[PDB]
Parts: C-alpha cells; sequence; structure tokens
C-alpha cells in the first residue's frame, strides 16, 4: 500500500496535489464491513 | 520580505576551517539549500534540507542547525573552495523561495 | 419503460394442465410492483383471475384450487417471471390470456386500492386453445 | 413540540383504537464562542416548533375548533362522500385509507367547514 | 537527470518581450520541476519562478506579477519563458533549474524546492 | 458556443496547505419539526 | 441508431448526450454485454475487454453532459455495436474498420 499525492478529487472532475507525508507512524485500525462488487457479462453457461 | 548570511568576506588560507553561515527572519528549521559558485559557473548544490549531502558532495562539507540560523562547515579548505557561498530558504507555501546574498572566499 | 413479454400460442386437452410464462423487463421487483393475472374469452370482457401482490399469491373465488400462480425475482440472468399455471382444463378456458403489472410504491397514488388494482402496463397476449 | 410523533404510534390499527390512543397519548406524552451558536441553533428549532403548532392551531380556529383534540361541527353530508355503513368505517379501515378514499372532497369539506362560520 | 541545454544569448531593446527556452534533455520530462532563477552581474541570485510540469501551473515572486510566463511543452521537453516589459536592469544572467520530484505519473510529487540540476547561464542584454 | 470545443481553460488555484488531523465522528441526520 | 466508419489505427469519437448537465453516471457496452467504459462518481473505469488498454474518454466534458468515447488503435476487431446507457436512451452506434 503506497502513499500517493497528485490525486482525482472525489467531490467533481479535478486533481489535487497535497503536501508531502508526516513524521512517523501512522496507524489505521479499522474494520471491513463491506463490498463493492461488479460481474461480467455473457456468455454462452458459464462461471 | 526575509535572508542574510552571517558572514561577508572569508579572505583565508587553505588548511584553515571555512565559516558560513546563514540568518533568516523566520523559523524554517528543515529548509535550508547550500550551493557554491565559482565566477563562471552554474551554481553547484552542496546540502539540501541542510543536513544531507548530494551526490558527489565531498566530506568536508558539513552542514547543520536549526530554526533560521544555520551553518556549513568546510574543514579543509583545498584549492577549489574559493567561490560564493549561497543559502536559499524554501519553507514557505505558495512558493517564494528566496536566496541568500552571498559569501565571496578571494584568498 | 416496461416491455412485459408472455410466451406463444399454446393448445392442450380437456382435463389437463397448463403453463403461461410472464417476463417483466423493466420491473424493479415484485416487492414494489404487482402483477394481476387476468383473460378475456374470444369476444367477451376482460375476466380477472388472480394476483400476487407483496407475495401472497391470491386467486379469484371462481378459480380456486384450479389456478396457481408462482413468481420469481430478477435473479442473476434472467428477469423476474410470473407464471400461470391451470389443472383440470375444460373446453370452456379457451381464452387470451394476459399478466399485468402496476406500481404499487406510491399510497397515495390512485392506482390501486387495498390490492385491488388498476392495470397501468399490460402484456401481448398468450391465447391457449382446448381441444 | 415534540409530540408530533407520537401520533405515529396509532398507524395501521382502525380508526376507533387510534381515537382512543389519541386522548391517551395525548395525556401521557405530556460562554464560548462556538457555544453560543449551539444555543442560537437550539433555540431556533424550539421557536420554529412553538410557531408549527400555533399555526395549525390557527388553521383549526377559522372552523371553531381551536384547542380541541375533537370537535363536532355543523356541516351536514352530502351522502355521495362515503356512501358507506359507519361501522365498515370506523371498524375496517385505518387513516391511510381515509386520506386515499375521500382525497377528490376534501377541499370541498373545507371550504363548507370555512363557510359555515358566517 | 537532464541535461538543460539553454538557449543562445541576445541582444534585447527596453520595453521587448524575450523568449528563452531551456532544453531539457535526458530523463523523463514530466518528473521534473523546473525553475527560472536570474543573476545580476556580480550580484546575487534573484528567484523568477518555479513550475510544475506535470501539473502545468507555474508560480511566480511578487516582484515580477503579469510581466512573465513561463510555460513548458511536453512533446518539444523545452520550458519556455517570456518576459513583457524588458527595462534596464533586465540585463541579466538566467538560468532553468530542474530537479526530480518522484514518480509524478502515478503518484509521488515531493514538492522541493532545492535545485539539484542546472542549465549553463545566458545572458540577456537590454540595449 | 461555440460549438464543440468549448473553452476549457483548466483554472487552478493555489492554497496554504497546512497539515491536518483526520478522523471520521459519527453523524445523526435529524429530520425537523413536522417530519 | 448511427453509424461510424474508421480506417485503421487511428482515433474514432462516439457520443453519449444527456440533456441536464449534471455529469449524471453512464456506461459503454457492447453487443455482448460487455463493458467498455463506466462513470464511477467522477472516475474512470475501463472493462475487461480488448479496449482494456485502447479506450478513453475525455474528462473535463462529464460536466456539460457530453459522455464521448475515443477509441485509438482501430483493429479489425473493433468493429461491433456500442451502447450508451445514460439513464435510459440506450443509444446504438455501430462502428465499421
Ligand atoms: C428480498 O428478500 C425477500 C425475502 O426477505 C425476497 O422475498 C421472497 O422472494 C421469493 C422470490 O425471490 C419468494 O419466493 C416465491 O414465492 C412465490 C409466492 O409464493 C406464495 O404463494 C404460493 C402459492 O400459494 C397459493 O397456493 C397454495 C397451495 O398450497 C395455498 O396454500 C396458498 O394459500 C395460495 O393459494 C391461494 O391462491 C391461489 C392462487 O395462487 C388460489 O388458487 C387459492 O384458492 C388461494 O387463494 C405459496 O406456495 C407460497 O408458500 C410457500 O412458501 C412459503 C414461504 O415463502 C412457505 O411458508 C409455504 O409453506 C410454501 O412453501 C407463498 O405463499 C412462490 O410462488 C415461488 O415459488 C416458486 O419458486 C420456488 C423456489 O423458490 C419453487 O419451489 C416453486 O415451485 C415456484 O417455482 C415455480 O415457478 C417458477 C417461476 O415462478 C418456475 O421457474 C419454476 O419452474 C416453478 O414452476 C413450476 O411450478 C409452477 C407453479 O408453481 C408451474 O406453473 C410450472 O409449470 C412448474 O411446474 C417462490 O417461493 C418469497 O416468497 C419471498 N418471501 C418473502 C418473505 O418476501 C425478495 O425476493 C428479495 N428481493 C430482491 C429484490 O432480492
Ligand atoms: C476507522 O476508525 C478508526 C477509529 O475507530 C480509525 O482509526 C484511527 O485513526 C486515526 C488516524 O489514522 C488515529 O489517530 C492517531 O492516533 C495516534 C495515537 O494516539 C496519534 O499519535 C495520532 O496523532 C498524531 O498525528 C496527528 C495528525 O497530525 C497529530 O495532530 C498528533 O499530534 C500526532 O502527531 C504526532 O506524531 C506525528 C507523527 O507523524 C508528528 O507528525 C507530530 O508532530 C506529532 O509528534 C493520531 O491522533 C486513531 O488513533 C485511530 N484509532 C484507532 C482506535 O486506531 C480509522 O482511521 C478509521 N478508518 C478510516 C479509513 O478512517
Ligand atoms: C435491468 O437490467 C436488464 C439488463 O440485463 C434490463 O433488461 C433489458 O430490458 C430491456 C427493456 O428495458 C429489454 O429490451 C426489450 O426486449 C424486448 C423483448 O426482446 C427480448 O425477447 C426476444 C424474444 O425472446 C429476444 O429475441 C430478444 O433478444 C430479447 O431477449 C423487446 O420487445 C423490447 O423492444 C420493444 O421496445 C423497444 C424500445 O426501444 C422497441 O424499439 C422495439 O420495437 C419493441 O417495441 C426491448 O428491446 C432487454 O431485452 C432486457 N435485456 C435483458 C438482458 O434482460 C432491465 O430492463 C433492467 N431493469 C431495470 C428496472 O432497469
Ligand atoms: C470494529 O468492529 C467492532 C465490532 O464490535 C467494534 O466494536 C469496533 O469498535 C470496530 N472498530 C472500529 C470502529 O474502529
Amino acid at each position: 500500500c503506497r502513499i500517493k499525492q497528485i490525486i482525482n478529487m472525489w467531490q467533481r472532475i479535478g486533481q489535487a496535489m497535497y503536501a508531502p507525508p508526516i513524521q512517523g507512524v501512522i496507524r489505521c485500525v479499522s474494520n471491513i464491513t463491506g463490498l463493492i462488487l461488479t460481474r461480467d457479462g455473457g456468455s454462452t453457461s458459464t462461471t | 520580505d526575509i535572508m542574510t548570511q552571517s558572514p561577508a568576506t572569508l579572505s583565508v588560507s587553505p588548511g584553515e576551517r571555512a565559516t558560513l553561515s546563514c540568518r533568516a527572519s523566520e523559523s524554517v528549521s528543515s529548509d535550508l539549500a547550500w550551493y557554491q559558485q565559482k565566477p563562471g559557473q552554474a551554481p553547484r548544490l552542496l546540502i539540501y534540507g541542510a543536513s544531507t549531502r548530494a551526490t558527489g558532495v565531498p566530506a568536508r562539507f558539513s552542514g547543520s542547525g536549526s530554526g533560521a540560523e544555520f551553518t556549513l562547515t568546510i574543514s579543509s579548505l583545498q584549492s577549489e573552495d574559493f567561490a560564493v557561498y549561497y543559502c536559499q530558504q524554501y519553507n514557505n507555501w505558495p512558493p517564494r523561495y528566496t536566496f541568500g546574498q552571498g559569501t565571496r572566499l578571494e584568498i | 419503460q416496461i416491455h412485459l413479454v408472455q410466451s406463444g400460442t399454446e393448445v392442450k386437452k380437456p382435463g389437463s394442465s397448463v403453463t403461461v410464462s410472464c417476463k417483466a423487463y423493466g420491473v424493479n421487483t415484485f416487492g414494489l410492483y404487482a402483477v394481476n393475472w387476468v383473460r378475456q374469452a374470444p369476444g367477451q370482457s376482460l375476466e380477472y383471475i388472480g394476483q400476487i401482490w407483496r407475495w401472497k399469491s391470491s386467486a379469484s373465488h371462481h378459480f380456486r384450487g384450479r389456478v396457481l400462480i408462482s413468481a420469481v425475482d430478477l435473479t442473476g440472468s434472467s428477469p423476474p417471471i410470473s407464471s400461470l399455471e391451470i389443472k383440470n382444463l375444460t373446453s370452456d378456458d379457451t381464452a387470451v390470456y394476459f399478466c399485468t403489472t402496476t406500481s404499487t410504491y406510491d399510497k397515495w397514488s390512485g392506482l390501486h386500492h387495498d390490492g385491488v388494482m388498476a392495470f397501468s402496463s399490460w402484456g401481448q397476449g398468450t391465447l391457449i386453445s382446448v381441444s | 413540540g415534540a409530540v408530533f410523533l407520537g401520533f405515529l404510534g396509532a398507524a395501521g390499527s382502525t380508526m376507533g383504537a387510534a381515537s382512543m390512543t389519541l386522548t391517551v397519548q395525548a395525556r401521557n406524552l405530556l460562554h464560548l464562542l462556538k457555544l453560543t451558536v449551539w444555543g442560537i441553533k437550539q433555540l431556533q428549532a424550539r421557536v420554529l416548533a412553538v410557531e408549527r403548532y400555533l399555526r395549525d392551531q390557527q388553521l383549526l380556529g377559522i372552523w371553531g375548533c381551536s384547542g380541541k383534540l375533537i370537535c363536532c361541527t355543523n356541516v351536514p353530508w352530502n351522502s355521495s362522500w362515503s356512501n358507506r355503513n359507519l361501522s365498515e368505517i370506523w371498524d375496517n379501515m385505518t387513516w391511510l385509507q381515509w386520506d386515499k378514499e375521500i382525497s377528490n372532497y376534501t377541499q370541498i369539506i373545507y371550504g363548507l367547514l370555512e363557510e359555515s362560520q358566517n | 537527470e537532464v541535461q538543460l541545454v539553454e538557449s543562445g544569448a541576445e541582444v534585447k531593446k527596453p520595453g521587448s518581450s524575450v523568449k528563452v527556452s531551456c532544453k531539457a534533455s535526458g530523463d523523463t520530462f514530466i518528473r521534473y520541476s523546473f525553475t527560472w532563477v536570474r543573476q545580476a552581474p556580480g550580484q546575487g541570485l534573484e528567484w523568477m519562478g518555479r513550475i510544475i510540469t506535470i501539473l502545468d501551473v507555474a508560480h511566480y515572486a511578487p516582484h515580477l506579477q503579469g510581466r512573465v510566463t513561463i510555460t513548458a511543452d511536453k512533446s518539444t521537453s523545452t520550458v519556455y519563458l517570456e518576459l513583457r516589459n524588458l527595462r534596464s536592469d533586465d540585463t541579466a544572467v538566467y538560468f532553468c533549474a530542474g530537479v526530480y520530484e518522484g514518480e509524478a505519473d502515478e503518484g509521488e510529487y515531493d514538492n522541493n524546492g532545492f535545485l539539484k540540476h542546472w542549465g549553463q547561464g545566458t545572458l540577456v542584454t537590454v540595449s | 458556443k461555440e460549438y464543440r470545443l468549448i473553452n476549457c481553460n483548466t483554472s487552478a488555484i493555489t492554497q496554504a496547505c497546512p497539515k491536518v488531523s483526520f478522523e471520521p465522528i459519527p453523524i445523526h441526520y435529524c429530520a425537523p419539526a413536522g417530519f | 441508431k448511427k453509424v461510424v466508419l474508421g480506417k485503421k489505427g487511428d482515433t474514432v469519437e462516439l457520443t453519449c448526450t444527456a440533456s441536464q448537465k449534471k455529469s449524471i453516471q453512464f456506461h459503454w457496452k457492447n453487443s455482448n454485454q460487455i463493458k467498455i467504459l463506466g462513470n464511477q462518481g467522477s472516475f474512470l473505469t475501463k472493462g475487461p475487454s480488448k479496449l482494456n488498454d485502447r479506450a478513453d474518454s475525455r474528462r473535463s466534458l462529464w460536466d456539460q453532459g457530453n459522455f464521448p468515447l475515443i477509441i485509438k488503435n482501430l483493429k479489425i476487431e473493433d468493429s461491433d455495436t456500442y451502447i450508451c446507457e445514460v439513464e435510459d436512451q440506450k443509444e446504438e452506434v455501430q462502428l465499421l474498420v
């Protein structure tokens, strides 16, 4: 998992640039409580 | 708005340790760039970030300091360390990256 | 944009069963909509059969025990399918059948009165003859 | 003005049980700069609730029924408005079904209740 | 590590518009933020401006408001400067200078202010 | 206007970047009086 | 329907168009219902097809409703009916190589 800084805005259509990263340890204890999936159409069962 | 160098002229002899320092009006503490310009040459970088050497920098160039005042030391002043020494403050955003004045070292 | 599609013209024997499909293109789900099966004898007026509103299958009092109305939602690779099964056919059920769907989402619509509905969107006709 | 939710507990049940629940649930349900902004926003909630209640009482004030939770007026039903045996009204129907059913007669009833104060 | 071949020296007039290019041949052109810095003869360095290549945004010193334009083209790999309102003090040695900013194509942009790679200096004379 | 080469001036704004803290708190979307 | 022809290699442009100026969600598919493009908010998503690398859209035009598709390196295997799905206007164009 890298850290990237020329981002695409999600607020609108644009790009933003942020400050360089921070001093030390970054902790991100989280919960994955979801997914977002898509599919593939076709074809003539199949998987 | 800000950038004077703490000496003005250093008319010293080789073997003598040099005295180079940079004075700033507001606190920076991480962003000072050191440059060396012989007359007729593009200014070679020495120390960026006031704490580390670039590629091909000899170990006699030792930069240190914090806040607004910084100091570059040259212990073994050779027969090539006579030039103009610049310090560049690159702290602020939006960019107004002013330079220092310069210190000439004619022997 | 409901483009409700039924099966084709069929003919059976008396004393038998039959099944008519109803694929509901453009329908969100049968939880929101409601399917009313109706028929029409040739030349006559439209005769109600049954419904599955809010996943409760129910037929009218003339047709009880003879008619099954089933539904499967929009799952996977197939649109929502309603289906009409008729057991113990007589020669008096030769008719054009229709599945209809109407939206039950808004309470203050006016297309529906507590499960008794106007038929806002229609199929195209499944003729069954009995010989 | 937080008793607007307590009205809704009697939905789904019929009209007589809701009419009893009216009386029952009416009797039973009765210096930093960044903090003055919270005080003003809570007052703008409370005064708005009081003004909405007073507007709802003024719309009952036209019809001679201000303050009364239940009033019985003097406008006789033309019986083409739900020509129905009222046992079936007060036993087989809910209020959502009334707001659906007499929806095309309600402006007429409001006009008659306004005109029968003159 | 681009080599920054500057343009030739020019003879200019008071109240003119000079256009000085700087061909940075070498590594990836969009990964390098560039900087124009002038040098008055005998004097110290004056910072003129800094262009970010991949965002195509250029910032300027407060002394050069409305009279300088730093453009760049990514196919020609060339950083152009255009000065209008040339005055008598504008006779000076100009410098284009770049620095490695990281993988700007996807992620990293370190926003460095120090100038690692330099050009060669070009004297513009206002006569 | 005009008409397919609509003038797409990609503007740019430069503001100051203080490094900020960031941790999302829960939010309760209330409905006003009468809803 | 529309018919747009190409020869080989050069870019080709297909269009959706909405009538709201709102940058709403669209998708570009083909005849076999394989995805080619997808708006996701204000982000771009390609699809698992042969136009995974060669398809593109002008991003700044989405705020004006116009939803283009730009295909580069037109080969012989890119001649099929392409479908806008915007809200309901399932627009069909046919590309010819
Ligand atoms: C969101 O999540 C939701 C859940 O939280 C989910 O909701 C659920 O959706 C699923 C679908 O996805 C629903 O499941 C379907 O339900 C349909 C409706 O079923 C009801 O009614 C039938 C019929 O009942 C009548 O007859 C019986 C006779 O025994 C009487 O007892 C009844 O009272 C009633 O009779 C009255 O009406 C008659 C007319 O119909 C009159 O003649 C009569 O006089 C009376 O007036 C009941 O059988 C159902 O009960 C059964 O299930 C409940 C629990 O669900 C049990 O308690 C109970 O014991 C029974 O098991 C229920 O009342 C069903 O029709 C439908 O069944 C089909 O699929 C199942 C498998 O899923 C098959 O086993 C079944 O055979 C049916 O498949 C046939 O039809 C499909 C196409 O429709 C064909 O593809 C298939 O091949 C098959 O065809 C075969 O049989 C046909 C006739 O049956 C015949 O025509 C064909 O030729 C062929 O032979 C299925 O169960 C589910 O109920 C919802 N549940 C809830 C809680 O909401 C929702 O989908 C999700 N939404 C989204 C968007 O994801
Ligand atoms: C899902 O939810 C969970 C919580 O339920 C979120 O987890 C929290 O994540 C945040 C940030 O990721 C984290 O906050 C940090 O806590 C650390 C431990 O206390 C702090 O040390 C840290 O503060 C430092 O950085 C701040 C930001 O600049 C400074 O303001 C602060 O002074 C601290 O900075 C010191 O050190 C830095 C080092 O770089 C130096 O720059 C500074 O000068 C200074 O010396 C943050 O407060 C929470 O603790 C997490 N909580 C838990 C339980 O883990 C999680 O993020 C959520 N997921 C998502 C995706 O949001
Ligand atoms: C959820 O997403 C699914 C996509 O998977 C959508 O399903 C499509 O829905 C559209 C309508 O919204 C369907 O298009 C219609 O198909 C009708 C029947 O054709 C089918 O059946 C015949 C016979 O078996 C097959 O040969 C054919 O290939 C199809 O399988 C047509 O009759 C309709 O055309 C009519 O209207 C159009 C309008 O443009 C007219 O031009 C025609 O002349 C005609 O009058 C129409 O083409 C489509 O088939 C569905 N596809 C699939 C894969 O399911 C759902 O609509 C969508 N639901 C929601 C709520 O968004
Ligand atoms: C993760 O989920 C558990 C489930 O109980 C919860 O207790 C915990 O607070 C969650 N962690 C977060 C929100 O960081």
